[PDB]
């Protein structure tokens, strides 16, 4: 993806993590786990479902046939007919299967942005305090414990401490 | 001891399209195009349609016998006629503006039938012999219902003079024809006079048809042939009917009660006993997916047509193999 | 120490929209629909259109006694007709292929009359008693100005034999027409014969009309109808007619001087007194947007017509609280 | 946004700064200020202008609406044309609303990377002689005056000096 | 020691537009829009068109003797007509519904011609007479080929009857005519009889044409009018013919053995002697391009067209200097 | 561009590299010479290779114009006519022309976020063992001969080794 991180630098995702789209694992002596990052998940719902009903909505006001009636001698304004309710039809269903296939790559794209903007905003925290092993994850210098943990996922990761 | 950033996966095989990558299976997925229906003719919001069955439109309005199912048809939603209906015109001939008239029906929802010339009241001209082969009824020779076939009375045809008057306050449909006979022996024979005419008076209308005699081929048994014409009264106004032959009159009009959205359905489908928002020709469709592939011709609060096999959004994520 | 990047805010409150998220507030934006009118009809590029107020187009060409405020109309850039104008054709009837000829206005700037068979110059006629109470003028009974009902002169309607040829270099509008009265004794009280025509013929124009009686609805008080036809004579071509009975005759025809782009505008307004580059039938537009939202039907150098509400493009960026 | 800078890393733009969309705020002994970058602002100012031309030009060939008039016996044809007029202006009202809505995503996106972009510039000539302090902010281990500030700005911040 | 990441480059000055920057140099690209023709007409597929040089569909059709070269015309792909063609109707006139039968054309692929009345077979009229100066061959007075113009014999003109019954599987096109004559001593001189008409019927068809006496314009030397008119005859179906003057009889009729994709393409060009799978009015189109400019009325297998003047799909990076 | 590697921190491209769009350039003791990277040139080919089948695919179903004759009391439905045809020629231009402006737009940025990522894979196994000089190119601290720039290369860079 355009970002990097999803099927990047982040070789695949977790079956694990059951309750967010992107969060955390960690690691350590007291054992190990998953937390969901509750304001970019939300964030990207948010996204997402606004997207898709933007799409309804556009798609709402659009071309819709009437039955018209022609005899043996009125074959040109039939065909004429024909070729107008044909051509309105290609032109919306053209518009339909592109909307979803530019919107489903700048979908993937916001998901693969949104995991790079997640370790951005971990990586900015640590800074110097963790080595940045290159998949992903940040191994810490000291001891990390369940709170230690807690306060990266926080914002809140008092890095003068360490 | 560590931290680590990641993203969902689960066990969806779902797929999506992009530009550059076909096929992506992704976490969660959303389609957004109906792709099935009940394969039935529906009530539309409990409203029934008309289903002439074997009746054209022209069948029903003029009163074909074989058509009297639809003798007195309450209010519908749509009408379905099937592609070639078996009884249209019995006796042979055209229908003048047809599909002008057909185009005023997908504005109208009801009619109700009235008498505005009885037969009875042909007092100088017999009314009751104006029958043919071509339109039978229970094996007798028989006729358009709403049409009287007037003929010569103690051999001779006095001049018509008749008039009706809109009286009601909703707008009527009048119909009537004009034969066309085989040769002047026929003519003669049925009409008395050689050279004849109908002129027909509104408040717009200024028309007056002849009879073209010529040698024909036969259709449904007959040599002869029937034009039909129709016209719009306003309230208020009067038709003012003058002939001396080849006059069909009107006995029965259409009083236009009911207008609004309504349609002609080209079908082979019967009445399927069923209920629905949105109908098609080939079935009805209950969904609240914002595009169907069904059919582009729909009446009802239906999703948009497109001709697509597959609308699928991306809500989710790239999933891992 | 430290340096520091950053991004502009200010006090803007305007909103732009986007798929994913609506009403983002942003430092600047560029609206492109003008969404304004000044509600008047104008004087399109200094050239004042043709206002024809009560009257229609047929009122106008024929020479509706009403109508004559029109009778010598400079050139004009659109043309503006109410959607019901009350003096259209004074004599009831009908105007023979009358959507045609208005289409054929849409590329006509100006009409010079010219007369082509003068009033007097029938000697054998009577063309002076050729009126209606249904066209009133002062209280009088008059007749549309541009053509000649023609009756009989000492109880006798000779054959008529007339044509003229276009020499000028421009097409002519040649306007005629023909009386359909009510009965046979109206006829000879009129015409004399009882059987009568009117041939016309041009180049391509082979045309023969004969009279309709019906017994018909009064209609501002006449029982007799009038149809008029019309024909492009080109140059160096003539007209030729032939008639014995019920020929309304031209006097006056119009030369086509100016073609060019106009337009038939149907609207309710009357003249503003105002000039614009860019007309809409509910009123004018100056504006530079490359769109607008005002009515489909335009003339001039005009925006593009869409149906939104609101089309806001955001130039500056996400703006902070 | 996509890129993370602006609203994410960056909590919120800058009513001091006056001449330019994107920046450098200064803070030493001798004070403190805002000063625009003129490249970057530049080529903002280029790239929106294009589009908002890009965009009036390619919708300035599009359908236009005529008067015809139809009698009582031509209601098939009226309805046809009708249908066809309203056809073509739902067609251009949705490609032009669509159109705004998606270039106003990408319009927000550019300026978002612009910033992205800026902050990387200078984060790679800093290097390791300042702090990351992950809001926007660099802070240097050595005193850096105006005429310092001015080369970090320059691009010409001598990182062997320091 | 160091190791730098980067990409290519390249002597590429192709370029390619964006919405954002225009003429962005990029290292690869790709046009997708054809600009190119040969600007000839060509056989389509193998298959030659029909090119009717300086004859009209009209000309063809009813054996303009100046178009003898279509006389039996092989099997085409496509039809080419001049805007302007000089062989058209050589004696004036109209040829009825004739643009319903053009688009009628674009469905057929080969006429086979049939004799249905033979001329010989016209024994109490002469058949051999019915010619004009305004339809010359090799310096003589001839007439329309495929139709018979019947005039007395004898001084006498008695009531034709006649029949035609298409045994053969393939629908037939049937064409016949009237004759207007200049005036009633032209009539007679003619026809003998004062007041003549023409009866047609079919299944369908009821039709009774009188002619249309009137002073015209000369055309081609000819005060006369020929109006042409025509059917479709459905397999074991008999048109019927009556008349007692002015008739212009079938001789030859044509059968519709090939029915498929054609088109009636407008064009001053001539044939060129070449093959193609993509024809346009301004010459044919050989390339794998998906969009074209060359103009929107194609046969064959061709590439769509749009009005743009450049398309070109970036495929690799921007290019440095 | 977007990603700011193209035209950004990487200032120009390679005449030198002809085997590939993106790749490397390394230099030490031993010599130098531009080695381009297989993985990412061959993803970036089958992506714009798709997206070209992609665009002439969904132009295929388009309006095909039809010849109509009018006689001289048929002008309305003739304008009808050729106003229809028109229509459909100008919105089928209209999505082609814009089609192509934007896919374009996406092409160029998708080759620089290909750069950036494959930047941004080789610093995040470098780590502290190379200074990031902040124009693409990365110093080692220690001497690298041949192997040890093919192992960079291949992503089995072995930075505890160093
Ligand atoms: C123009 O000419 C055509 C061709 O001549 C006319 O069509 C033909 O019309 C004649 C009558 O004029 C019909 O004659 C009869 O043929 C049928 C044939 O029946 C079967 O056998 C043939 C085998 O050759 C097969 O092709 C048919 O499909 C069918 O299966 C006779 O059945 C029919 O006689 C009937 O006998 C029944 C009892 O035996 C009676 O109940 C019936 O009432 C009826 O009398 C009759 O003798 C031709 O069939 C017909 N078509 C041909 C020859 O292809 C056409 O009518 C004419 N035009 C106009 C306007 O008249
Ligand atoms: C088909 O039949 C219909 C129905 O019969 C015909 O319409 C009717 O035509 C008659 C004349 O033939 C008209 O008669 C008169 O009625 C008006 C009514 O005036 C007011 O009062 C009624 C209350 O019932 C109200 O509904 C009306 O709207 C209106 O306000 C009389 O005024 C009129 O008499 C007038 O007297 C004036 C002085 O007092 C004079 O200046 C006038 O010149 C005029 O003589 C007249 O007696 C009906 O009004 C009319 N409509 C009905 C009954 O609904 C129709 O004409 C016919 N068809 C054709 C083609 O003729
Ligand atoms: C309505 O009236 C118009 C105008 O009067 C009619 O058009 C005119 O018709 C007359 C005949 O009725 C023609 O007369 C002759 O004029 C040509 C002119 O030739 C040249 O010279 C003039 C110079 O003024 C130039 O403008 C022309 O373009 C041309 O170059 C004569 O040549 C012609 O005489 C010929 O002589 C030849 C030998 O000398 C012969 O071989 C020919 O057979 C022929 O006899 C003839 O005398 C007008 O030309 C014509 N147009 C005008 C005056 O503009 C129109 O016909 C009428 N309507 C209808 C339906 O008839
Ligand atoms: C995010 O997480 C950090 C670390 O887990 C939070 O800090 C911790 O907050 C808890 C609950 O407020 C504190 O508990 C308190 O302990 C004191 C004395 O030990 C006691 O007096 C209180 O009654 C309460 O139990 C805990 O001390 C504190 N620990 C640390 C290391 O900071 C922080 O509050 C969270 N911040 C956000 C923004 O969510
Ligand atoms: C960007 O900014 C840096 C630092 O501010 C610039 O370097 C400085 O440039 C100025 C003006 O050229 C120099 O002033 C000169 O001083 C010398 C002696 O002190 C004098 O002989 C000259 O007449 C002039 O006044 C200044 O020395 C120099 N300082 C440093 C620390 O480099 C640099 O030129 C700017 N670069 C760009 C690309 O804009
Ligand atoms: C990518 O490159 C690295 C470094 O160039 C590769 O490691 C090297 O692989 C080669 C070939 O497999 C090894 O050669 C072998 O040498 C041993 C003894 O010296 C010999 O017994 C074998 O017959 C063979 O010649 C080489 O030792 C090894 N060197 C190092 C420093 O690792 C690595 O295999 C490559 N990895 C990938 C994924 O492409
Ligand atoms: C009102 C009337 O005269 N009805 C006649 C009818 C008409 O005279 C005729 O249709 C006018 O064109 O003709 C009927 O006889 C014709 C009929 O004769 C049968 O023997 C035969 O079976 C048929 O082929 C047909 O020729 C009719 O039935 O239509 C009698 C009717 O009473
Ligand atoms: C040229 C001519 O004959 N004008 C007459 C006209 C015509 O004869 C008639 O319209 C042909 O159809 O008739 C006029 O009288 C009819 C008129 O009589 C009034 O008394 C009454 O008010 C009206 O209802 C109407 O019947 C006419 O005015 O049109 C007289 C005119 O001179
Ligand atoms: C079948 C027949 O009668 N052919 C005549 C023909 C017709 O009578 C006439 O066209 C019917 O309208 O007329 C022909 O003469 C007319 C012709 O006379 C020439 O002298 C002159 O050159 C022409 O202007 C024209 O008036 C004809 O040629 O058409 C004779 C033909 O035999
Ligand atoms: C994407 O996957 C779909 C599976 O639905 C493929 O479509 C099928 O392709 C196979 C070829 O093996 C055909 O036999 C089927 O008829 C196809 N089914 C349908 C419903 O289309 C499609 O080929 C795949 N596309 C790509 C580019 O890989
Ligand atoms: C975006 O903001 C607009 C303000 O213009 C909102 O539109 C108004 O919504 C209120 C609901 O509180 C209505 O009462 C008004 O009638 C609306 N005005 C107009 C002009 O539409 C809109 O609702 C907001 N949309 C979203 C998704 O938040
Ligand atoms: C992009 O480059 C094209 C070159 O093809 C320019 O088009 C030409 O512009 C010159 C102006 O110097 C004109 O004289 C030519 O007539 C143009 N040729 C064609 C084929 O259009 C275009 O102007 C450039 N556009 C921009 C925005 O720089
Ligand atoms: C897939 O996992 C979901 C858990 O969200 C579960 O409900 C479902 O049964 C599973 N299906 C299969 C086929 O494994
Ligand atoms: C429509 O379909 C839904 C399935 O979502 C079904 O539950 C319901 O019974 C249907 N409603 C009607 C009125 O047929
Ligand atoms: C907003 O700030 C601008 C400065 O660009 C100023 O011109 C304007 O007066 C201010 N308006 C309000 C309402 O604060
Ligand atoms: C058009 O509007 C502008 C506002 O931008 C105004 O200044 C000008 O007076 C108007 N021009 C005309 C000709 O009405
Ligand atoms: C450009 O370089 C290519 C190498 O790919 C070569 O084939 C071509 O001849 C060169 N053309 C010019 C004009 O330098
Ligand atoms: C079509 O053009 C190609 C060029 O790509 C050329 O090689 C070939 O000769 C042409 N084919 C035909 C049938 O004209």
């Amino acid at each position: 993806g355009l970002f990097g991180a999803i099927a990047g630098f982040i070789e695949g995702g977790w079956q694990g993590m059951v309750d967010g789209w992107y969060g955390y694992h960690h690691s350590n002596e007291q054992g190990s786990g998953y937390a969901a990052d509750k304001e970019s998940t939300q964030k990207a719902i948010d996204g997402v479902t606004n997207k898709v009903n933007s799409i309804i909505d556009k798609m709402n006001t659009q071309f819709e046939a009437v039955g018209r009636e022609f005899n043996n001698l009125e074959r040109r304004i039939e065909n004429l007919n024909k070729k107008m309710e044909d051509g309105f039809l290609d032109v919306w269903t053209y518009n339909a299967e592109l909307l979803v296939l530019m919107e489903n790559e700048r979908t993937l794209d916001f998901h693969d942005s949104n995991v790079k903007n997640l370790y951005d905003k971990v990586r900015l925290q640590l800074r110097d305090n963790a080595k940045e092993l290159g998949n992903g994850c940040f191994e810490f210098y000291h001891k990390c414990d369940n709170e230690c943990m807690e306060s990266v996922r926080n914002g809140t990761y008092d890095y003068p401490q360490y | 001891d560590q931290i680590c950033i990641g993203y969902h996966a689960n066990n969806s095989t779902e797929q999506v399209d992009t530009i550059m990558e076909k096929n992506v299976t992704v976490t969660h997925a959303q389609d957004i195009l109906e792709k099935t229906h009940n394969g039935k003719l529906c009530d539309l919001d409990g409203v029934k349609p008309l289903i002439l069955r074997d009746c054209s439109v022209a069948g029903w309005l003029l009163g074909n016998p074989m058509c009297d199912e639809f003798i007195n048809v309450p209010e519908w939603s749509y009408i379905v006629e099937k592609a070639n209906p078996v009884n249209d015109l019995c006796y042979p001939g055209d229908f003048n503006d047809y599909e002008e008239l057909k185009h005023l029906l997908s504005r109208i929802n009801h009619f109700e039938k009235i008498q505005i010339i009885p037969k009875s009241s042909w007092s100088s001209h017999e009314a009751s012999l104006g029958v043919s082969s071509a339109c039978p009824y229970q094996g007798k020779s028989s006729f358009f219902r709403n049409v009287v076939w007037l003929i010569k009375k103690n051999s001779t045809y006095p001049t018509i003079k008749r008039s009706y008057n809109n009286t009601n306050q909703e707008d009527l449909l009048v119909l009537w024809g004009i034969h066309h006979p085989n040769d002047a022996a026929e003519q003669t024979k049925l009409y008395r006079n050689p050279t004849t005419y109908i002129s027909v008076g509104t408040s717009t209308l200024n028309q007056r048809l002849v009879p073209r005699i010529a040698t024909r081929s036969k259709v449904n048994g007959q040599n002869g042939r029937m034009e039909f014409f129709w016209t719009i009264l306003k309230p208020n106004d009067a038709i003012n009917f003058e002939s001396n032959g080849n006059f069909i009159a009107p006995e029965y009009a259409y009083k236009i009660v009911k207008k609004g959205d309504s349609t002609i359905m080209k079908s082979e489908l019967e009445y399927g006993n069923c209920n629905t928002k949105c109908q098609t020709p080939m079935g009805a469709i209950n969904s609240s997916m914002p595009f169907h592939n069904i059919h582009p011709l729909t009446i009802g609060e239906c999703p948009k047509y497109v001709k697509s096999n597959r609308l699928v959004l991306a809500t989710g994520l790239r999933n891992s193999p």
